């Protein structure tokens, strides 16, 4: 949401000095003259860059500056005198900085300088190359600092390369002048064995590798995982690894923007993966709501090869139908709460699928028309308005 | 063959390359079977006619041997549709060509021949020529790099030196032809007189490289007239192979037991017979130099005794089959200039990129499961380009 606003128009900016920020077309002097869309993204940007100084100054240290403030305002709080003490219910920016100086330190004054009195996000172009020789792996991180809304970031950078030996963390240092960053690579032992690959967890899992080179070790590489920027990622895999990120990661983040960068392959090996991640229960519900619209858009892409049924409705009536009759769905028992979204969600996103012809198709249209008319919620302990509405959409 | 080197021609070399004299009748007899028959038929004809009436005037059964004619002699352009009259130049040429208007000799060329041989395999004692040293090191049969010490022989040397001598003095020939271009001898005019033979100063030189050669000799201290070899227009076998890999070759020319030990190992040498053994280390020997087991096998066959060619077959099947698994033992590394990319994205996006580089001439090896395509450094600048290109379209 903010990266969207602030490329969109200039930027917000969190503790002005007083114009400070003429990029936009009213003054922020005052809370009353303030857009609306800027002050909800005011909020926006003030929770997330304190978030921000919990990953620099940990979780501990940030609940007792919290912890401080509110005895310095419950001290404050008793007395009678007439603001001798009652100002100390009042907070600061410098008394806040202070106060964090105080239990940690370490003062956030590079932080502060950067994502609270500057007013922008940093945009990142990923591409790498991995050396066989030597066994590195060359990233190329370039930064877009000259669009309006954007600034330039020399801080350092977490990066998180999973290979066959493991999930393993990168710290790398963006200066002005940097571009290529190699670091080093692990072996590709696991791939002589059949063993199993270590995630970012404690847990392994098996994969299947006949997709991935047989040169180099490493499956997936995310740049920034933490969030720990304001940051927009634009990185250039391959589309296995991509795929291997949406089955295999355990972070929901990376699931969704594998999931939102398979929709530039529509080969079938991600149509593949996507129904093995919308079939998969212990994935997170959100990400395979979010599977349902990129699989509406594969099958919209790669029409004229298409081999059976129109997409999702083989599997609605594998998981919400009944096992004897598939065309008529199950009475409704909304219990479980996962399923219940996913199954709201899946016909909206399969009514996007268009033929040759760029007309819907009269299966999916009819598999619509047959779940409305099979309805029946006189047996759930939930009502239905949001699904029925949900099936009007 | 000729016919391959007449294709390989354009029309305004092969109109004027029709000389009067002998050309339209040299090709002429070049034409196997049935465009004989066409060509005396339309020798006479000032007036074109169908192309339907030839295509029909051969029976259902065998026309493949209607259509290769006509494909033949359309490359030689020997007529034109004109719309199929023959080319009014080669037409009286032909009505002209058409009732209109030694016992030494054999054995100067054999030897002569002998001799150049003799100097081609390292033998201390043969002809001195400058012109004709040089000759064969740019034949692409020898290489010197030195001026001072006397060339060695290149891998294609001794494939040379075993082949027979019909098929080796007809590739010597086209090779001299390819080189008299390059040094700018008139390659019609030299053409001409190999055809005229089998009935000026470049004129001089080619005598010269023909006499050389042992095709031809004056016999009058280079006089005008000529009297060609029969080696110029264009006998039984002497060893024995037995089943223990022992060749009992009777021969008197060291030429012979030259050619026998660069692939076996000599034992005794009689005055009527030399033994020779054909062992692993001989035989990887002359694999490594450049042989292959082929030309070995075609040699021993083709001089073969006669006590042998009443067996079927004349080569022991032992002898043979030995021989070509001690060639196949050995299989070879390669060498090749290239550059490869990586990190390709789409799938449907790399097989086009792999007509780019394929159209051009500059792709070497490609791999469709990982996205891995070579493209040799000769063509990097234009393949870099295109998937620019590729990438701005998106």
């Amino acid at each position: 949401k903010i990266v969207a606003y602030e490329l969109k128009t200039g930027g917000v900016l969190l503790h002005p000095i007083f114009n400070p920020a003429s990029h936009l077309h009213f003054s922020i002097k005052h809370p009353h003259t303030l857009s609306w869309e800027y002050y909800s993204m005011f909020q926006c940007k003030a929770h997330l860059v304190m978030r921000l100084i919990e990953n620099r100054i940990s979780m501990e240290f940030m609940l007792q500056v919290f912890n401080k403030l509110l005895s310095l305002a419950s001290t404050a709080s008793s007395q009678k005198f007439q603001s001798h003490m009652w100002s100390q219910m009042l907070v600061s920016t410098s008394g806040f900085l202070k106060s964090i100086s105080n239990v940690s330190g370490k003062d956030i004054q590079p932080l502060i300088k950067q994502w609270v009195d500057q007013s922008g996000v940093v945009k990142f172009y990923g591409s790498f190359a991995f050396n066989r020789k030597r066994n590195v792996l060359e990233l190329e991180i370039k930064q877009d600092y000259t669009s309006p809304g954007t600034q330039k970031y020399v801080g350092p950078l977490k990066v998180t390369v999973q290979e066959l030996d493991g999930s393993f963390n990168h710290t790398l240092q963006i200066e002005e002048n940097s571009l290529k960053h190699d670091i080093p690579c692990h072996s590709k032992s696991r791939r002589n064995k059949k063993k199993k690959i270590p995630l970012m967890n404690g847990e392994e899992v098996d994969m299947d590798l006949s997709a991935m080179d047989a040169d180099s070790p490493l499956l997936w590489i995310r740049i920034d995982p933490d969030m720990s920027v304001l940051r927009k990622v634009e990185f250039e895999q391959a589309d296995f690894m991509w795929q291997y990120q949406l089955r295999y990661e355990r972070d929901v983040v990376a699931q969704q923007e594998s999931i939102l960068a398979l929709e530039k392959f529509p080969t079938p090996a991600s149509r593949l993966a996507l129904t093995d991640i919308l079939e998969q229960e212990q994935c997170f519900y959100r990400v395979r709501m979010s599977a349902c619209f990129c699989l509406a858009k594969i099958a919209n892409s790669m029409v004229s090869t298409w081999t059976g049924p129109p997409a999702m409705k083989s599997l609605f009536t594998r998981m919400f139908c009944c096992k004897s009759c598939p065309n008529i769905v199950k009475t409704n028992n909304f219990m479980s709460f996962q399923s219940y979204f996913l199954q709201k969600t899946m016909p909206v996103a399969m009514a996007l699928l268009r033929d040759v012809h760029n007309l819907c198709p009269k299966e999916v249209l009819t598999f619509i028309l047959d779940l409305i008319k099979y309805n029946d919620n006189r047996k759930n302990k939930f009502s239905d308005n949001y699904y029925r509405a949900e099936m009007i959409d | 063959n000729l016919q391959e080197f007449l294709g390989g021609l354009s029309p305004g070399v092969l109109d004027r390359l029709y000389g009067h004299p002998a050309t339209c009748l040299a090709v002429f007899r070049e034409l196997p079977s049935l465009a004989k028959n066409w060509v005396m038929r339309m020798l006479f004809l000032e007036q074109p006619l169908p192309q339907a009436a030839v295509a029909l005037w051969v029976k259902k059964e065998f026309s493949k041997a209607q259509e290769e004619s006509t494909g033949l002699l359309s490359g030689l352009r020997i007529w034109h549709t004109q719309l199929l009259i023959l080319n009014p130049i080669f037409r009286q040429n032909l009505r002209i060509a058409l009732l209109g208007g030694v016992p030494s000799l054999d054995k100067y060329a054999e030897e002569r021949w002998e001799v150049v041989l003799h100097f081609m395999v390292g033998s201390p004692s043969a002809a001195v020529s400058q012109d004709l040293a040089q000759l064969l090191s740019q034949a692409g049969l020898m290489k010197s790099t030195e001026p001072g010490e006397p060339p060695c022989i290149t891998s294609a040397g001794f494939q040379f030196l075993l082949l027979d001598t019909p098929a080796q003095l007809w590739y010597f020939m086209l090779q001299y032809l390819q080189t008299a271009q390059s040094r700018g001898m008139d390659l019609v005019e030299i053409l001409s007189f190999l055809f005229q033979l089998s009935f000026s100063d470049s004129l001089l030189n080619f005598l010269q490289h023909l006499r050389e050669f042992g095709l031809v000799f004056q016999r009058k201290r280079k006089s005008r007239r000529y009297y060609p070899t029969r080696l110029a227009i264009n006998q039984p076998g002497f060893i024995v192979v037995e089943t223990n890999y022992r060749l009992y070759a009777y021969t008197e020319s060291e030429l012979q037991i030259a050619l026998i030990a660069l692939f076996s190992e000599m034992l005794y040498r009689f005055p009527n017979m030399v033994v020779a053994q054909v062992t692993r280390e001989s035989v990887q020997q002359a694999i490594a130099s450049g042989i292959t087991a082929q030309q070995i096998i075609h040699f021993l066959r083709t001089r073969a005794h006669p006590v042998m060619l009443k067996q079927t077959p004349v080569l022991p099947p032992t002898i043979t089959d030995q021989i070509r698994l001690w060639e196949l033992e050995r299989d070879r590394l390669r060498f090749t200039e290239g550059v490869l990319y990586n990190q390709f994205l789409s799938q449907v996006d790399f097989e086009l990129l792999l007509a780019h580089a394929r159209e051009l001439g500059v792709l070497v090896f490609e791999n469709s499961a990982k996205r891995l395509m070579v493209v040799t450094p000769a063509g990097h600048s234009d393949v870099k380009r295109f998937w620019k290109r590729q990438k701005h379209s998106s």
